RNA sequence: GCUGCAGUUAAAAAGCUCGUAGUUGGAUCUUGUGGAGGGUUCCCCGCCCCUUGCCUCUCGGCGCCGGCCCGAAGCGUUUACUUUGAAAAAAU
């Protein structure tokens, strides 16, 4: 937003950096062209951050706006971003799809797995087209956090991150849950929040 | 292709990476300067694709050398673009 | 597209948009045209006259500095050579081609390419005759052609 | 080569209505090209345009909406004296409410609804609806 | 001298030779005068402006012209600072004639070269009106009413002599030909 | 669509997208109606009156409707400037 | 197949290039308002230079208090184009 109370304050910037957020692949795309500040001096950009946070806030504005909180489906297929689907979706009440995704679930009027949601979000544009493809059936928007080589299409809403590391995808997941969360009423502004980002997190096993 | 880009006010930068033709206006890559031969001393005045040997006034008997595309100075200290 | 190559490239010069001449200059007009004739009496053609005049003094297009073009400036003098150095240049390559074909004929490539610079040679001669540049009877002879170029 | 100038700035402009463009840009202008797009403005086919002027024959910029449907040239300008206008605009045009045949009169360029109102032939430019 | 110093401008002229006089006044003292030598003038005319103020023109016969250009300096700000309050913009006045076709019928006169046609000599007029300034790109606006709005585009350098005047500018302007003209100092120099 | 006594003699009048002000036929199964929230100004929470966009199913296609919902959002004080 | 067809694989682009006729050919050379017909700028009379328009006189009918003046003579370099008049048997 415009204003100072959604502006992003010096507590996240840490956040950010030191989930190495900002951090992007060695390959841009022509559609993700304006989310870059510079490339590095070895191949590798950077992701600005304003627009990163201009891009979750207007993710959560689009959120906040269903009034039923179940029919959000969030949907991760990849195994770094299955914890924080699971979290996000308990934190706000929306369903969440991990592991595979049984074609047809949006598009079948027999299978039990057939559900009709009113938005989308999604980890991966390049690693959950299925989904993509599918909502391009029925009238479906998509919030996508995308990486700075993530094809933009079927995309309506990205969010420009690092989308490869457990960190980065576990913190991006927590600050759109405190967002919609503190815009909604329920968690308000001026407190930090008491869920701490690595209940969030890739498990990666453990000793 | 942003599918909404202006053309009317292009970039500073992204306007002098385009070739000298297919910018908004024309405009030639190539300038004018001052060169000093450090030996006899005037200004003379060279074009920077110069294409031509050059020579002071006598001294030197050289200042420029053609090549396919600047001119190099052999040695003329301090040359100095020359300005619109 | 070249008229008789299969390329196709865009080369020419791009002379600027502010037309005026550079606030700094070292001459001014009737200095220029000194430099032009004393040029043109050393048996210099208009682009070598321009090409001088850019490299070593100030002047970026003498067409800004002086008004005229170099070959009006010649003619209205009476400096300018009886035939124009576009048609000259092509006989004196045309000669020079034909020379090489009389040493050996078993060349065909030189046979070709002297096809098509006498193609341009007659092409230019036919745009020269419509300006009244050239008598109405002017002719592309080999052997009187050989006899121009001297 | 480029026989017809206003040929291809009209079919530069409509390829890129095809392509959701907020702007195109055409080159070189003419003053045709000027009059043309003033006749399809006055209507509300197209936005404002600018004219950019390097010391040649120059390059227009035109702000496209979307209301643009086609437009275009007809290839050599045939006479036209207004009883062919009606077998003319029975070709060209796509229904008789809407659309616009341009053609060129000793009185200016104009629109075929203006030429009956002023009772004048002349020669075809070209169409848009 | 002052009374014959606007010939073919019918020479007696209130506003016109009270100017005249006084320029040529301060023409004729010895305090600088390597930079002229009494040089003509025709006509001169005071104009007034949307901001409410002042503004003369001088027109220069135009073989003079350049000659006012090499100095265009001295003279405004002593003139100035004479009528102090007002403008001073000199003009070199050319001639424009009718179409050799249809403005006016043809008697087999001369050809009408170029550089009398309505559109060169309406472009020198704007070239002299910013002298210092060198414009360096032009622009024409065709709005949604069908009139037009020209844009010039000067240096970013000579930058404070001209924009105190630029209002001036397109008073001169609308009066003299009718067009609306704004002038600009472009995003950078490029 | 109206007749010479004035009336309306048409089935609908169907959206066009905000975009490329092309109209969104009735087989389009790729055209959205994304819905954003309005904040209160003041403590940045939700009140009510909301904004509404239609996007066509080619423009989204061709993958453009996120650099155009951007567009209409900055537009429109969503975002105010400086993104 | 002018409106209006085809020539990768169904029938079909000369092996390739030059070239006279033929067909085609880049940009550029005057604009607001007073009254007036259609709106509240814009599209017959005329003003920033011209806006049928320069003239050279002459005889014929026209002003006015021997004198004063505009219409009448050339015509706007020409064409194509376009609008309008004239002149084109009936029968069908
Ligand atoms: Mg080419
Ligand atoms: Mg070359
Ligand atoms: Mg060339
Ligand atoms: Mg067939
Ligand atoms: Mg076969
Ligand atoms: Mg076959
Ligand atoms: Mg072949
Ligand atoms: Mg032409």
């Amino acid at each position: 937003g415009a204003l100072d109370v959604l502006q992003m304050k010096e507590e996240d910037v840490l956040k950010f950096l030191a989930a190495g957020t900002h951090l992007g692949g060695t390959n841009l795309d022509f559609q993700m062209e304006q989310y870059i500040y510079k490339r590095k001096s070895d191949g590798i950009y950077i992701i600005n951050l304003k627009r990163t946070w201009e891009k979750l806030l207007l993710a959560a504005r689009a959120i906040v706006a269903i009034e039923n909180p179940a029919d959000v489906s969030v949907i991760s297929s990849r195994n770094t971003g299955q914890r924080a689907v699971l979290k996000f979706a308990a934190a706000t009440g929306a369903t969440p799809i991990a592991g595979r995704f049984t074609p047809g679930t949006f598009t079948n009027q027999i299978q039990a797995a057939f559900r009709e949601p009113r938005l989308l979000v999604v980890t991966d544009p390049r690693a959950d087209h299925q989904p993509l493809t599918e909502a391009s059936y029925v009238n479906l928007p998509t919030i996508a956090l995308c990486n700075t080589d993530s094809p933009l299409r079927y995309v309506d809403i990205a969010i420009p991150c690092n989308n490869k590391g457990a960190h980065s995808v576990g913190l991006m997941w927590w600050m759109l849950a405190r967002e919609v969360l503190r815009m909604r009423g329920t968690i308000s502004r001026e407190h930090p929040w008491e869920v701490m980002p690595d209940l969030y997190f890739y498990r990666d096993p453990e000793e | 292709m942003p599918l909404a880009k202006d053309l009317l006010h292009p970039s500073p930068e992204e306007e002098k990476r385009k070739h000298k033709k297919k910018r908004l206006v024309q405009s030639p890559n190539s300038y004018f300067m001052d060169v000093k031969c450090p030996g006899c001393y005037k200004i003379t005045t060279v074009f920077s694709h110069a294409q031509t040997v050059v020579l002071c006034v006598g001294c030197s008997t050289v200042l420029c050398q053609p090549t396919g595309g600047k001119a190099r100075l052999t040695e003329g200290c301090s040359f100095r673009r020359k300005q619109h | 597209g070249r008229m008789h190559a299969p390329g196709k490239g865009l080369s020419q010069s791009a002379l600027p948009y502010r037309r005026s001449v550079p606030t700094w200059l070292k001459l001014t007009s009737d200095d220029v045209k000194e430099q032009i004739y004393k040029l043109a009496k050393k048996g210099l053609t208009p682009s070598q006259i321009g090409v001088i005049l850019r490299d070593s003094h100030g002047v970026a297009q003498v067409r800004f500095v002086t008004g005229n073009k170099i070959l009006r400036i010649l003619k209205s003098k009476g400096l300018a050579p009886d035939l124009p150095e576009d048609l000259y240049h092509l006989i004196k390559k045309a000669v020079a081609v034909r020379k090489h074909l009389e040493r050996n004929r078993k060349d065909k490539d030189a046979k070709f390419r002297l096809i098509l610079i006498e193609s341009r040679i007659h092409r230019l001669a036919r745009y020269y005759k419509t300006k009244r540049v050239l008598p109405p009877n002017w002719k592309y002879e080999s052997s009187t052609a050989s006899a121009l170029v001297a | 080569v480029r026989m017809n100038v206003l040929a291809d700035a009209l079919k530069s402009i409509n390829n890129a209505e095809k392509r959701g463009k907020r702007q195109v840009l055409i080159r070189p202008c003419s003053k045709v090209i000027v009059r043309f797009l003033t006749v399809m403005m006055k209507h509300g086919y197209i936005g404002e345009f600018e004219i950019i002027d390097d010391h040649r024959a120059g390059k227009i910029v035109v702000n496209l909406t979307g209301r643009l449907n086609k437009c275009g040239v007809i290839s050599p300008r045939f006479d036209v004296q207004l009883k062919d206008l009606e077998k003319w605009q029975n070709n060209l045009l796509p229904s008789r409410q809407f659309g616009f045949i341009v053609l060129t009169t000793s009185a200016g360029i104009m629109d075929h609804e203006e030429a009956r109102r002023k009772h004048t032939g002349g020669k075809i430019l070209g169409f848009f609806f | 001298s002052a009374k014959i110093v606007k010939p073919n401008g019918e020479k007696p002229d209130e506003f016109e030779s009270g100017i005249s006089q006084a320029l040529l006044e301060l023409e004729m003292n010895s305090d600088l005068k390597a930079q002229l030598r009494e040089l003509n003038i025709t006509a001169a005319k005071e104009i007034e402006v949307g901001g409410g103020r002042k503004a003369i023109i001088i027109f220069v016969p135009v073989p003079q012209l350049k000659s006012f250009q090499k100095i265009q300096v001295r003279l405004v700000r002593e003139l100035e600072k004479k009528f102090s309050g007002k403008h001073v913009v000199f003009i070199a006045q050319r001639r424009i004639l009718p179409k050799p076709t249809r403005k006016s019928r043809t008697k087999n006169k001369q050809k009408r070269p170029r550089s009398r046609t309505l559109t060169a000599v309406h472009d020198a007029i704007l070239e002299d009106l910013v002298f210092p300034s060198e414009i360096v790109g032009k622009r024409i606006r065709v709005k949604l009413d069908g009139s037009r709005l020209i844009k010039v585009h000067l240096d970013k350098a000579q930058q404070n002599n001209v924009e105190h005047k630029v209002e001036t500018f397109s008073g001169v302007y609308k009066k003299l030909t009718g067009k609306d003209v704004n002038f600009e100092f472009p995003e950078f120099q490029l | 669509m109206q007749n010479d006594a004035g009336e309306f003699v048409d089935l609908y009048v169907p959206r066009k997208c905000s975009a490329s002000n092309r109209i969104i036929g009735a087989k389009d199964h790729a055209s959205i109606q994304m819905n954003v929230a309005e904040v209160d100004k003041v403590t940045g929470r939700f009140n009510g009156q909301f904004k509404t966009y239609a996007i066509c199913g080619a423009i989204r296609r061709m993958g453009e409707s996120d650099d155009s919902i951007l567009r209409l959002a900055k537009a429109d004080g969503i975002v105010s400037k400086n993104f």
